[PDB]
């Protein structure tokens, strides 16, 4: 369950194992994190 | 493509082909009405939603309609082939 | 109206429509009572694996 | 957002004469020569060029993490 | 017969002298649809953080036409499984980066994008995008990205005549059809004619404008897919294939 960390964008990376009081990365005191797309290939049909 | 006939005669004639568009039923519509013999020729398209057409020929009673359909069908195969000739060459 | 359907195939009036879902895991009056985000097992009103 | 790749009425190719075009209009030539000399002389290409927003270059500020 | 008129790049004119219109408009019909053309018809995305979603892209990439001369005996039609590969994987560093269809990279080097120089699209910083399309060979009924025609077009053989010297004429007329030279109405381009009427309803007695019955025009302009000619001549081809077709299914039906 990794997760990135909203400053600017896309700042660096978070994985779920990281703990931590609230939600905050390690790196910044930002609040706000958002899921990565999950590393699978995804079949898009073209119409 | 799927056929199927309706209201087989001597004269008369309906064939519906499913998954030819505008452009089979006119080709055929004009090799029809070239044919001789042929009173009258047409094709519909009764919804544009499904890709099927319907022929319906209507013949003097010299030839059959079938056959009247299969003349078309050889006058628009000798079409083709002559403008495959004269396109290569060119 | 009638729109030619090969602009269509080709992205003429293509559009996208975005809906949103948010929750809040609210606490109320209790010991350590929370409703905590995780996938169910066996508990009531299970909709189904 | 960003340019299509083909005309809508016709199937032509214009992705391609983007940045020709936009470069040699903001240059300072008026866009009928440009437009004609570039290879497009339809009408409904015309408008494909003409009228169009680029909103990609300020949509990449504002992206999706993801 | 066949006369050509004028072969620019993508571009062809013919005059057929003795077709009858249904087989013409026929063989443009068959030209935008019945003429197999590979493009993209499933994409993997392994990642995408670009600014267009995932459909966008993969719609902008199956708009992308291939050059596919080659590749309509070395792959088979949709109606019998065999489909090209085209890996696209790349990534910004710290400016935007605008990716074209030249970093197109491709599994069979024969087939290739028409031009280089068409946007995909355009990348922020830090932003990697990773994917991978599968082209396969398809008629245009099935969609309108596999037609090798942007335009075509079947229209009448003008014949215009000029009787008298009549300034107007020459303004009139939206085509240069008319010129104006040693103070003499003369007709430059005759084949150039639609068949406006403007010619004629500004100065009725000075021009005479007739179309010619068994004389057709007919126009086709390619993508880029395949030479204008192969175009007709697999147009021809798939016409033929659908009347054997049906006659065979009417032999078998008496
Ligand atoms: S373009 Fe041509 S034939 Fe008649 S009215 Fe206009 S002249
Ligand atoms: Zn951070
Ligand atoms: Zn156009």
């Amino acid at each position: 369950a990794k997760y990135r960390c909203g400053k600017c964008w896309k700042e660096l990376d978070d994985d779920q194992l990281k703990t931590l009081p609230g939600v905050r990365c390690p790196y910044c005191g930002y609040r706000i994190i958002y899921m990565v797309r999950k590393p699978t290939v995804k079949i898009v049909k073209a119409i | 493509m799927e056929i199927k006939v309706i209201k087989e005669e001597q004269n008369y004639l309906e064939l519906q082909i499913d998954g030819e568009e505008h452009t089979i039923g006119n080709l055929l519509k004009g090799m029809l009405l070239k044919v001789p013999g042929v009173k009258f020729a047409a094709y519909s398209l009764p919804h544009p939603l499904i890709t099927s057409i319907t022929i319906k020929i209507l013949t003097d009673g010299s030839i059959s309609a079938r056959e009247a359909l299969i003349k078309a069908i050889e006058l628009a195969e000798n079409y083709a082939n002559l403008f495959i000739d004269e396109v290569k060459k060119i | 109206i009638i729109m030619n359907k090969s602009s269509i195939e080709r992205g003429m009036y293509r559009s996208t429509f975005f809906r949103l879902y948010s929750t809040e895991e609210v606490k109320y009056p209790g010991g350590q009572e929370d409703k905590i985000i995780t996938p169910e097992a066996g508990v009531k009103g299970y909709k189904g694996k | 957002m960003i340019i299509p790749i083909r005309c809508f009425t016709c199937g032509a190719v214009v992705a391609d004469k983007w940045e020709p075009f936009s470069n040699r209009v903001m240059g300072g030539e008026d866009p009928e020569k440009v437009l004609t000399e570039l290879g497009v002389n339809r009408y409904c290409c015309r408008r494909m060029l003409l009228s169009h927003v680029n909103i990609i270059r300020e949509i990449i500020h504002y992206t999706r993490p993801i | 017969p066949i006369s050509l008129i004028e072969r620019n790049g993508l571009r062809l004119r013919l005059v057929l002298e003795n077709y009858p219109l249904e087989f013409v408009n026929s063989i443009r019909r068959a030209s935008i649809l019945y003429v197999p053309v590979m493009a993209v018809d499933e994409v993997y995305f392994i990642e995408n953080n670009s600014p267009l979603y995932d459909e966008i892209l993969a719609h902008r990439l199956a708009l992308v036409p291939f050059v596919s001369d080659e590749a309509l005996e070395h792959y088979r039609p949709p109606e019998e499984g065999c489909y090209n590969r085209v890996y696209l994987d790349v990534e910004a560093k710290d400016q935007p980066l605008m990716i074209y269809s030249r970093d197109l990279k491709s599994e069979d080097q024969m087939i290739t994008p028409v031009s280089g120089a068409i946007p995909i699209v355009l990348l922020g910083s830090k932003q990697k995008i990773s994917l991978e399309a599968r082209l396969r060979l398809g008629y245009g009924k099935e969609h309108i990205k596999y037609s090798p025609v942007s335009v075509s077009i079947v229209r009448y053989y003008p014949k215009v005549t000029v009787l008298g010297n009549c300034e107007k004429a020459v303004e009139v007329c939206p085509e240069g059809v008319f010129a104006m030279e040693n103070n003499k109405l003369v007709v430059k381009n005759e084949l150039s004619c639609i068949l406006c009427e403007e010619c004629l309803k500004y100065c009725a007695g000075s021009v005479s404008i007739e179309s010619v019955e068994n004389k057709f025009i007919l126009e086709i302009e390619s993508v880029g897919s395949l030479k204008p000619e192969r175009i007709l001549i697999e147009a021809s081809k798939s016409l033929l294939r659908k009347l054997s077709e049906l006659k065979s299914k009417l032999e078998a039906g008496k």
